[PDB]
């Protein structure tokens, strides 16, 4: 589930909240006060039940915020069939002169090699003109159900 | 670089580049002709030997 | 096209330029050296200064380091101007960064507030979105034209 | 008191630590036109007098 960027990840500095779900993406840079933790069922088991969703409430507050860029979701999950067939997602972020770029593509074939050899070139997806300085990177992996 | 800002330093340091490029082009041009004459003399010496 | 405006003293108009440095191009608003687009500045002493002085306008004074072009910093803290750490509030060798202007109509040219707005364009091989009043015509193929 | 244009007075400044970034507060001037060196880099060079 997305990525969060910032220089302090506190109320004193602005931060990004790139969040992706099934049919949408929400990009909004706020002065996010607190980011405690993703919601956890504490059960952390899914071999019996395969129902897991609706965590939300990652951040605590956003007092003075702007730059809402709701748009189409970033990644499309291609169907994985007959096993030994997965798509290796690729991403890269850059931050120069107040411009944010994200390049990505969906390279197939991940049969046996964790990081397959060969060659592949990424395509541009979006440019973000917000600005600001980012010096910390964090992930919002949802551990409500994992295997 | 020390006495001027970038917007004027970028203008001023072009003349020196052009002058030095010309001064080096002249040197290589003269060297080509000198090498040609030396090669002609060497061919004459080889034939004479 | 991006239009961001702010109010600065008339003395510091010349610092809003590519390559300029000082007390406003190093801590408040810096422009890139390859800047395109351009600035507009007009005097606004008619409605920005009171007889007792306008104290609603601020500007940053002390920062740890110069900021990269096209960056913002609205954080507040206490500058460390001495060996002794500054826990907070105001103390010796512990300065509050923000300071207030004192625009008054009595001041001559060079101290009256000025009202500046800067436009920024970009000319890259991307689908164009905005431009001037030109009327499209029919398309001609396999003939020598002036496209 | 400033002297008249036909009898301008000369003052010699030497043996001190200059700071050209503080002149903006003494007088309400606007331009600071300067010919030989860029006004930005006044407080970096070192002079004789
Ligand atoms: C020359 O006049 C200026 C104009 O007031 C004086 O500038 C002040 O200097 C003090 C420092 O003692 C500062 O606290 C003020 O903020 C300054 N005000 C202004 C408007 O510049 C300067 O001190 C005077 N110098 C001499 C030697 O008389
Ligand atoms: C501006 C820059 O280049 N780097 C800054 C660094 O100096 C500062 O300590 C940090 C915390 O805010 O944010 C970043
Ligand atoms: C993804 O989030 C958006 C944001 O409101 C929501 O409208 C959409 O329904 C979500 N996707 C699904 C499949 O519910
Ligand atoms: C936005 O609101 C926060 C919280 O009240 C405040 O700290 C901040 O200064 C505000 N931003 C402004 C006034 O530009």
């Amino acid at each position: 589930r997305g990525w969060i960027f910032g220089t302090t990840l506190d109320s004193k500095t602005q931060s990004l909240l790139i969040v992706n779900n099934a049919t949408n993406v929400v990009i909004k840079v706020c002065e996010f006060q607190f980011c405690n933790d993703p919601f956890l069922d504490v059960y952390y088991h899914k071999n019996n039940k395969s129902w897991m969703e609706s965590e939300f409430r990652v951040y605590s507050s956003a007092n003075n915020c702007t730059f809402e860029y709701v748009s189409q979701p970033f990644l499309m999950d291609l169907e994985g069939k007959q096993g030994n067939f997965k798509n290796l997602r690729e991403f890269v972020f850059k931050n120069i002169d107040g411009y944010f770029k994200i390049y990505s593509k969906h390279t197939p074939i991940n049969l046996g090699r964790d990081l397959p050899q060969g060659f592949s070139a990424l395509e541009p997806l979006v440019d973000l003109p917000i600005g600001i300085n980012i010096t910390r990177f964090q992930t919002l992996l949802a551990l409500h159900r994992s295997y | 670089l020390s006495r001027l800002d970038p917007p004027e330093a970028e203008v001023q340091i072009d003349r020196l580049i052009t002058g030095r490029l010309q001064s080096l082009q002249t040197y290589v041009t003269q060297q080509l002709i000198r090498a040609a004459e030396i090669r002609a003399s060497a061919n004459l010496a080889a034939t004479k030997m | 096209v991006y239009a961001d405006s702010f109010v600065i003293r008339g003395n510091e108009v010349s610092q809003i330029a590519p390559g300029q440095t000082g007390n406003i191009a190093d801590y408040n608003y810096k422009l890139p050296d390859d800047f395109t687009g351009c600035v507009i500045a007009w005097n606004s002493n008619k409605l920005d200064s009171k007889v007792g002085g306008n104290y609603n306008y601020l500007y940053r004074l002390f920062r740890k380091s110069n900021l990269k072009p096209f960056e913002r910093d609205i954080s507040t803290e206490i500058y460390q101007a001495g060996n002794k750490p500054c826990n907070g509030v105001a103390g010796f060798n512990c300065y509050f960064p923000l300071r207030s202007y004192g625009f008054r109509p009595t001041y001559g040219v060079g101290h009256q507030p000025y009202r500046v707005v800067v436009l920024s364009f970009e000319l890259l091989h991307a689908p164009a979105t905005v431009c001037g009043p030109k009327k499209s015509t029919n398309l001609v193929k396999n003939k020598c034209v002036n496209f | 008191r400033f002297a008249s244009v036909y009898a301008w007075n000369r003052k010699r400044i030497s043996n001190c630590v200059a700071d050209y970034s503080v002149l903006y507060n003494f007088a309400p001037f606007f331009a600071f036109k300067c010919y030989g060196v860029s006004p930005t880099k006044l407080n970096d060079l070192c002079f004789t007098n």
